């Protein structure tokens, strides 16, 4: 519970995560009794297979926390749906990956979120080509 | 047990160790109770592997020699890490399950081994 | 806003400057974790952190301590 | 008491396995009798695919009515199993009402 | 050389051995097997069956089915097999005078086979609990 | 017509009942559908107990091993139109029985 | 018989061409990847080494 | 004209058994694209555990 969490939140993390809580709300009810009638429906497994790996993305190590543009991507990756097609063992690898790489390679989508305090498209764009090459780097 | 306290390679080597006790406990009533209809292959793997494990785990004590016939030996670290290693990653399969029974390091069951061999030829 | 370098946490229950946030856990569940992970999160802002350990063991708030100064805590 | 209702219901999940077990052994104590008998049905028309067969269990009446013989079990607590059956039963004779089939 | 039978339920496979002298009924008559026989499709209709290597005879009770006698293997498929020592005897005739008390009330088609039957079937328990 | 409506062993996770038609049947040693569709291209039988982890699960594997030539010259007797309908009851209780083992 | 032989061989044999245009050009984006990531990984074995003698330097502060 | 007849159909099986050749070909041609592109990118991975490993 968080009684005044989405007034010191900034836009950024509202617009990435609204949908994010949704599907993990959705992804822990999905969870329980999960085989009798689920079993292949196509919104349930998806959901499963996007959901899995919403936990997997939701993971970290201790001591190495994600500054805040690290937050918005990781999570923007995983409301769109860039990995379910991927292995769930090689989740965080990619992860590592395409935060190295926006680290090293992209230097205007920092200077966007951080001046901008919110997700602004065309920082959406120049990440999502980004993210198109990690793409196609790990699935190749 | 952390794998960035202790190495991961342990950690890994022990992780595995209870994934294929976790493996083995649930499938107890499955296959080596009842059904035992060919539960699989890669199943019959870890339930044979898990029970050369279970015989290898256990080691002949020092002070245990009057008390229960079994003469000291002394066990390091990675000598236990290389030997679930070897064990773990499926090589030493055609060895006897009690090769691995009541011996210290994984080469001294290897020597068991050949002892209880040369006594298969006998 | 005050993230704590999480991403459960900063993302959906987020935590203010003056929002009391319990971290209710049991022992050995990794709740020291997560207010080290809060702390060494505040590496550039105007953060003073101030940090009580009551009654912890002493090879714990010694190990927390020497983790404090090899960040750049 | 919780707890023997507990250990209970694993006995009869290991009874129930060990039943699937032996059906799937019952099966195959009737599928040489299907093979033989299906081989010898197929395959030995041959000689009379040309002529009129005209078995009365190959006739076609003129379709009026339908019999729908339902196999369910005489056990319980199985779950969703016979009331599944009893729901494509019941399906099964209301979409059979409106074509005016009347069917037992 | 000997000749291998096969009498066969739907359930359990009874006989499998060999033989080497039977006496089987037919649909129409009946027919005598010896060894290195033809290949002759003989359906087989409710009736035992006399069966003799090197012993006396048995009967092999048959409620109805077909035998497709194959190259030095006849494969006679039934619904009801049995044997003759194990209908018990006077039960049998017990089936025998119940059947024909039941079957006068074959007043419909569809009570004229589920009399029929009752009479043929309790006829071949006698003829085999005798024999 | 006489129609049957039994289950089957597609999974433990899912048991799905179907009708299928029993009493007019196609002479080829097969079944058909209710409408005449002849599902009998998915047979898909003789199923074992495997697993690959803790639960047990079904596994279907569709067809293992098959019998058949013919014989070339039979010259039976019998009347041919009677002896195929001497040989569709046994077939028929096969369908049946196979139908009842299914279901337990 | 004679134009679907023709446009068969004709619409394989295109596809043949665009197969080597494929496999040279896919070819060409691996060799460049292969000289790029090797720069980075040894770039990344500059910044490891930046990085361990920076907490010595730390270390011994 | 048996020979003009035999060289329509001449002609035809010509191209009939050049489309088999270069599908052949094709299927060559693609799995060797494949062969490269994901055996460079093996190769980088091996090439950067071992400096990894080694410069650590
Ligand atoms: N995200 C993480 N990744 C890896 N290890 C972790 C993580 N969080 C916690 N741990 C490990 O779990 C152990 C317990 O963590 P922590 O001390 O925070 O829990 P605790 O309940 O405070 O323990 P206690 O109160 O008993 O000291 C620690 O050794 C820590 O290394």
């Amino acid at each position: 519970v968080s009684r005044v969490g989405s007034a010191a939140q900034i836009k950024a993390m509202k617009k990435v995560a609204g949908k994010l809580k949704l599907e993990l709300a959705q992804f822990a009810e999905l969870e329980a009794f999960a085989q009798f009638a689920s079993d292949l429906d196509k919104a349930t497994q998806n959901q499963l297979a996007r959901g899995q790996r919403l936990r997997e993305l939701l993971k970290q190590p201790q001591s190495a926390p994600l500054t805040v543009e690290e937050q918005v991507m990781t999570i923007y990756t995983g409301t769109n749906g860039y990995l379910d097609s991927l292995e769930l063992d090689q989740v965080r690898k990619y992860l590592v990956e395409l935060r190295t790489y926006v680290k090293t390679n992209k230097p205007e989508f920092q200077e966007i979120i951080s001046s901008t305090k919110t997700f602004t498209e065309e920082a959406e764009a120049l990440l999502k080509e980004a993210i198109q090459e990690q793409m196609e780097r790990f699935l190749l | 047990l952390q794998p960035r306290i202790v190495g991961e390679e342990h950690y890994e080597i022990a992780q595995r160790v209870k994934e294929t006790l976790q493996r083995y406990k649930e499938l107890q009533d499955i296959i080596a109770i009842l059904g035992l209809d060919e539960l699989s292959e890669e199943d019959r793997l870890t339930v044979a592997r898990a029970r050369k494990i279970e015989r290898f785990l256990s080691q002949p004590f020092f002070v245990a020699e009057v008390f229960t016939g079994s003469p000291g030996k002394y066990v390091g670290l990675a000598e236990t890490i290389r030997g679930f290693q070897l064990i773990l990653s499926g090589e030493l399969d055609s060895l006897p399950e009690q090769a691995f029974y009541l011996v210290g390091n994984i080469d001294e069951a290897t020597a068991k081994a050949m002892n209880l061999e040369m006594e298969s030829k006998l | 806003p005050l993230q704590t370098g999480l991403i459960a946490i900063d993302a959906m229950i987020p935590v203010g400057r003056g929002q009391r946030e319990l971290i209710i856990g049991d022992r050995q569940t990794g709740k020291t974790a997560v207010a080290t992970d809060t702390i060494l999160n505040q590496q550039g802002q105007n953060v003073i952190c101030v940090y009580v350990a009551i009654g912890q063991k002493a090879s714990s708030v010694a190990q927390v301590v020497t983790n404090f100064q090899e960040r750049g805590a | 008491s919780v707890k023997n209702t507990q250990k209970i219901t694993e006995a009869m999940k290991l009874v129930a396995a060990a039943k699937v077990r032996r059906a799937q052994e019952a099966v195959v104590n009737g599928r040489p009798f299907s093979e033989t008998l299906v081989e010898v049905l197929y395959n030995m028309n041959e000689q009379l695919q040309t002529e009129d067969v005209d078995v009365p269990l190959t006739k076609i009446r003129t379709v009026k009515k339908v019999a729908l013989m339902v196999v369910t079990g005489d056990r319980g607590l199985c779950g969703g199993f016979n009331n599944m059956l009893l729901k494509k039963a019941e399906s099964r004779i209301a979409e059979l009402k409106k074509l005016g089939v009347d069917y037992t | 050389m000997t000749l291998n039978l096969c009498v066969l339920t739907p359930n359990r496979s009874i006989w499998n051995s060999e033989v080497k002298e039977i006496i089987l009924s037919t649909n129409s008559g009946q027919i005598g097997v010896l060894p290195n026989h033809a290949p002759t499709a003989t359906a087989v209709d409710i009736g035992i069956l006399r069966i003799r290597l090197n012993d006396q005879w048995l009967t092999l009770a048959l409620m109805g089915g077909f035998a497709r006698i194959g190259n030095n293997e006849i494969t006679i498929l039934v619904n009801d097999a049995e044997r003759g020592s194990d209908i018990d005897p006077q039960e049998a005739q017990q089936t025998l005078e119940i059947a024909e008390a039941n079957l006068r009330k074959a007043e419909g088609k569809r009570q004229k086979i589920e009399a029929n039957l009752a009479l043929r079937r309790a006829r071949t328990r006698v003829e085999a609990s005798n024999t | 017509k006489v129609e049957m409506l039994y289950t089957k062993f597609v999974s433990l996770v899912k048991s799905d009942p179907v009708i299928h038609t029993l009493l007019p049947l196609s002479p080829k040693g097969e079944i058909c559908d209710i409408n005449g569709k002849c599902v009998d291209a998915a047979e898909d039988e003789l199923f074992r107990l495997t697993t690959k982890e803790g639960k047990l699960t079904v596994e279907r594997d569709m067809i293992k091993t098959e019998t058949p030539a013919f014989s070339p010259i039979l010259e039976f007797e019998q009347d041919p139109a009677q002896i195929l309908d001497a040989l569709l009851p046994l077939y028929l209780n096969s369908q049946i029985l196979r139908a009842l083992q299914e279901s337990l | 018989t004679i134009r679907n032989s023709e446009e068969l061989r004709g619409k394989a044999i295109e596809q043949l061409e665009k197969a080597r245009a494929r496999l040279k050009k896919v070819e060409m984006d691996a060799d460049q990847f292969r000289v790029n990531g090797y720069s980075e990984i040894e770039r990344e074995k500059m910044n490891l080494i930046n990085s361990t003698y920076k907490t010595l330097e730390q270390f011994e502060n | 004209l048996g020979d003009f007849m035999d060289k329509r159909d001449a002609s035809i099986k010509e191209q009939l058994s050049g489309v088999k050749d270069t599908s052949s070909e094709v299927k060559q041609l693609e799995e060797q694209a494949n062969a490269v592109m994901r055996a460079a990118r093996a190769e980088i991975s091996a090439a950067l555990n071992k400096m990894k490993k080694e410069t650590q």
